RNA sequence: AAUCCCCCGUGCCCAUAGCGGCGUGGAACCACCCGUUCCCAUUCCGAACACGGAAGUGAAACGCGCCAGCGCCGAUGGUACUGGGCGGGCGACCGCCUGGGAGAGUAGGUCGGUGCGGGGGAU
RNA sequence: CGCUGACUGGGGCCUGUAGAGCACUGAUAGGGCUAGGGGGCCCACCAGCCUACCAAACCCUGUCAAACUCCGAAGGGUCCC
RNA sequence: GUCGCCUCCUAAAAGGUAACGGAGGCGCCCAAAGGUCCCCUCAGGCGGGACGGAAAUCCGCCGGAGAGCGCAAGGGUAGAA
């Protein structure tokens, strides 16, 4: 069947966040599909002790925009290695992730028999 | 009722004229000179209502 | 029709309630005396929970 | 003029919660089961509750009533055969 | 070793010199016999830890004894008992013991010793295949070493009803170490 | 059989403090034992201790184990006088249900530490029950 | 969670919310590939199969009229039965323009709602 | 059109249907799928909701089967507790006589069972 | 008013102490696996190393609860016959 | 000391009972926790990456809901409040 296992994308996001107005209209413009979450916390690492303010910001860009992105994007970083994570995924920058997408992912979203995700598949 | 300058203040509201009023307990809480919303006075039915007293 | 025959023994004197009741019911006025019925598991239980009340017989 | 701590001593008061008309009598217009008031009663019987099955009432009219959760709101209908053409 | 009784008496039989007993087996069962009397001797054997059986109308000489019962009773004498056998090659629920030696390690210099959570071995070897008396002990003893499941060191018959890295035998400090 | 105000309220959540359980040493058969078959709200100290003074007279090998433990308590004077009596704790323990397995002499041939328990039972309290178990003592 | 607390999507209660009454559970069920309902009413009630893809073939009109007809025709189906006023089912989604569709059968189909 | 095999909408029994391990299905079915002007639509993209349509596919959700490892179910004989009756101990309590008799604890049992309708599949 | 009443037999429907039970919770002991603090060692921004003292949490052997209970009787209730 | 009222336990299992018996809350409030119509799937743990090394923010898996509900408890209960 070697036409399964054989991937075809799968999501892949590209954010930031700082304990904060626009920041993320720089973002806006890059691609579509603004992310607009809050973080939060409360101490002083930083002076971010607010337990609820709107700094988080993720662009969420799975196939289709994320290839435009995948695309114009991929050439400035400079690396290629470890940074290669096991759940087949990796994460490098000033944010950014993509995971895998084996033929044994999906169903790790289901509602009912959620199949934990076998370790062989993915 | 019990009287207390506290956030808690009893008010009415008239029907356009509907004539008369109608039950109701309040807080300054916020919006203050806030306070509208229909009912029906004796007068026909309906009506606009402020509630301010 | 497996007929019934108790007999009175140790006075019901301040024991239980109800217990009594069984007594008035089944039919028991004055002491040491002879009553009979039908199997009947009414009147059967009653008697029965009675029990150490008295004696019974199967007679008719 | 005021009061005092390390005494908690504090009775508690009264309530008065009921099956009242338990399962299966002459069915009534009225407060059906009650463990709950506010309660928004049902249609006929209840079977849905924390513990499986369901209960029958053997008694039928306009409704009866919940009390919020426990019991289990009424809705499998049943007037009861007492309920026919006269 | 004989015991009998099946009708349907338990208190005066509970009683006496007859100890309860069900005929237990896969599929079966049949009224409760024994003795109070046997059940000593025998039991006092090694109960669910070799086996045996009893002849009862020659019916059906067959081993398996007792899978379960109690001496409960506070006074510490038991009463009612539980008896099961196995005619088949299936044999698993399969417990037997395992003992050492006294291998001079943290003892007889450390004076330390060590706890046996274990002892016995519930497992499930070749049916009707088991040597009433196994005894593995590779030594070691003292200091804050410990040994358990995983290690261990099974003989022929590769069961292992249980699983590894649990309850084996280490060496505590009898006082200190 | 009156017992505390709540498992938190009153007094509840403790290490009612005492002197842990296993001593002596393992043993695969020789069952070396005590128990017990009389009720009563173990006194705790009086129980802690004697258990220990047990270890003190032996030492090392001879299940030194023991299955008790209290973890509730009483109360009495403490405030005006007899009436309206408020609460005043002290002295938790655990009730010995009319028998049961008490602390284990468990080991092969050690008896040199039955005698030891033996002088455990000696102290103790309500009595007490000298005994062996599966096998007996060896 | 009980089995409809941990799974997802659906709404079934949502569907027991006309269940209380109205009249038949004008029920919907959808498929894309095709739509097909039913018309459960109270009591163990039942149905009869007022209006399918299949029952009279599955058309070539796509979406649109399918329903738009469907639905009439099943409401068609029915006030021969003995029917009349029958509540409706969303079966599912939301009164997508399909629903909506179908819909409009029940409607024009003469069965009010 | 008034019989079984199958898939599909789908209901009751609130796990003897769940977990998961391997597998099988696409003529039919169903989904995934192919695109996105207009209906509607994402606080971000027509992923989900959504309109139109072939090819492609059974990978995935899914349906039937096999697997007891996790679970879930769970007897018989059995012990506590006890309604009722009466005795022992100053004692905390012990026992007897008569009907009731669980959980846990080994056997073993389970990988649903069953409604109505729709599509076919069996001249 | 007149067989409706205490009581018994039958039938449903309820309560859920005693007991028991550990997956809810809070204890709590013997121990295994482990990281938090150690602790001794390269001198120790080393954040690399071994291991005998305290621990959190998960795992086995165990145990207490009136304001805990996946479990669950004695019995009492209530409508009908 | 304390008297009202809300909950637990006590009540022995229908309901309900003292104790100066146990412990803990209230004499608020919310104009939007209001009415419906339309959508949502929790805490947490694990694995991978910005400012982040407790403790976010996103991405991918696991989940009799143990999170959730202005306030004390207790019932509830996501299907959902």
């Amino acid at each position: 069947f070697h036409e399964m296992r054989e991937p075809r994308i799968e999501k892949v996001v590209v954010h930031m966040g700082i304990g904060h107005a626009n920041a993320e209209d720089i973002l806006g413009e890059i691609t579509g599909q603004m992310p607009v979450r809050t973080k939060a916390k409360r101490t002083v690492g930083e002076f971010d002790i607010r337990e609820g303010d709107p700094i988080g910001a993720k662009v969420t860009l799975r196939d289709e925009m994320a290839e435009e992105f995948l695309q114009t994007a991929l050439p400035l970083a400079e690396l290629a290695t470890s940074q290669f994570d096991d759940t087949g995924n990796f994460s490098f920058g000033l944010d950014v992730t993509v995971n895998l997408v084996r033929p044994g992912y999906r169903v790790a979203k289901r509602d009912k028999a959620s199949r934990s995700i076998p370790t062989k598949h993915r | 009722a019990k009287d207390g300058p506290r956030i808690i203040v009893k008010m009415e509201s008239s029907a356009g004229t509907g004539f008369y009023y109608t039950t109701t307990k309040n807080r300054r809480n916020t919006q203050a000179k806030l306070e509208l919303k229909k009912y029906d006075p004796v007068a026909k039915k309906h009506v606009v209502f402020r509630e301010k007293k | 029709m497996p007929r019934l025959k108790v007999k009175l023994v140790k006075s019901p004197i301040g024991y239980p309630k109800d217990q009594k009741a069984a007594l008035k019911a089944l039919g028991l006025r004055r002491l040491q005396q002879e009553r009979v019925l039908e199997d009947t598991p009414a009147i059967r239980g009653n008697v029965e929970k009675v029990a150490h009340l008295v004696r019974v017989e199967v007679v008719e | 003029a005021h009061k005092k701590g390390v005494g908690s001593s504090k009775n508690g008061r009264d309530s008065n919660p009921k099956y009242l008309g338990v399962k299966k009598f002459g069915g009534e217009v009225v407060k059906a089961g009650n463990i709950l008031v506010r309660q928004r009663g049902t249609k006929f019987k209840a079977g849905q509750g924390v513990g499986m099955g369901r209960d029958h009432t053997l008694f039928a009219l306009s409704d009866g009533k919940v009390v919020f959760i426990n019991k289990g709101k009424g809705a499998r209908f049943i007037s009861i055969e007492a309920a026919q053409t006269e | 070793m004989e015991l009998t009784a099946k009708p349907r008496t338990p208190k005066q039989k509970l009683d006496e010199s007859m100890i309860a007993a069900v005929a237990y087996n896969k599929e079966n069962n049949v009224s409760f016999a024994l003795d109070r009397k046997a059940f000593d001797r025998a039991f006092r054997q090694q109960s669910t830890t070799g086996l045996f059986d009893i002849t009862v109308e020659g019916g059906e000489t067959f081993p398996a004894l007792v899978k379960a019962v109690q001496m409960d009773k506070r006074k510490r004498a038991p009463i009612h008992v539980d008896f099961y056998m196995v005619t088949y090659g299936e044999p698993v629920e399969v417990s037997v013991p395992v003992h050492t030696t006294g291998r001079s390690q943290g003892e007889v210099q450390g004076g330390l010793v060590d706890i046996v959570v274990h002892n016995l071995q519930i497992v499930a070897p070749g049916p009707r295949r088991i040597p009433q008396e196994l005894v593995v002990d590779v030594t070691k003893m003292n200091i804050g070493d410990h040994i358990t499941a995983g290690d261990i060191k099974l003989p022929e018959g590769c069961t292992l009803a249980a699983d590894p890295e649990l309850t084996v035998v280490s060496v505590l400090p009898p006082r200190l170490t | 059989s009156i017992k505390p105000t709540r498992r938190e309220y009153i007094s509840g959540i403790p290490g009612k403090g005492i002197a842990q359980f296993k001593m002596g040493n393992n043993t695969y058969p020789a069952q070396v034992e005590n128990v017990v078959e009389k009720p009563v709200q173990i006194r705790h100290n009086a129980l802690e201790a004697a258990r220990n003074a047990a270890n003190r007279f032996v030492q090392n090998s001879g299940k030194f184990r023991i299955r008790k433990f209290p973890f509730h308590v009483i109360r009495e004077q403490d405030g005006d006088g007899m009436r309206a009596p408020f609460g005043k704790s002290v002295g938790t323990a655990a009730r010995s249900h009319g028998a049961n397995h008490d602390f284990i002499a468990w080991v092969n041939p050690d008896p040199a530490v039955e005698f030891a328990w033996r002088r455990a039972y000696m102290k103790v309290t309500p009595t007490v029950n000298i005994d062996s178990s599966p096998a007996g003592n060896a | 969670p009980m089995r409809r607390r941990r799974e997802a999507r659906t709404d079934y209660h949502q569907r027991l919310r006309l269940l209380k009454s109205g009249k038949p559970r004008l029920v919907a069920r959808k498929s894309n590939k095709h739509v097909r309902a039913q018309l459960v009413t109270p009591n163990g009630d039942d149905t009869l199969a007022s209006a399918h893809s299949s029952d009279l073939a599955e058309y070539g009109w796509e979406p649109t009229g399918s329903a738009y007809l469907t639905g009439l025709l099943a409401g068609l189906r029915a006030q021969e039965a003995g029917v009349e006023e029958a509540v409706l089912d969303i079966g599912l989604n939301s009164p997508t323009p399909k629903v909506f569709a179908i819909q409009e059968g029940a409607i024009d189909a003469g069965l009010d709602i």
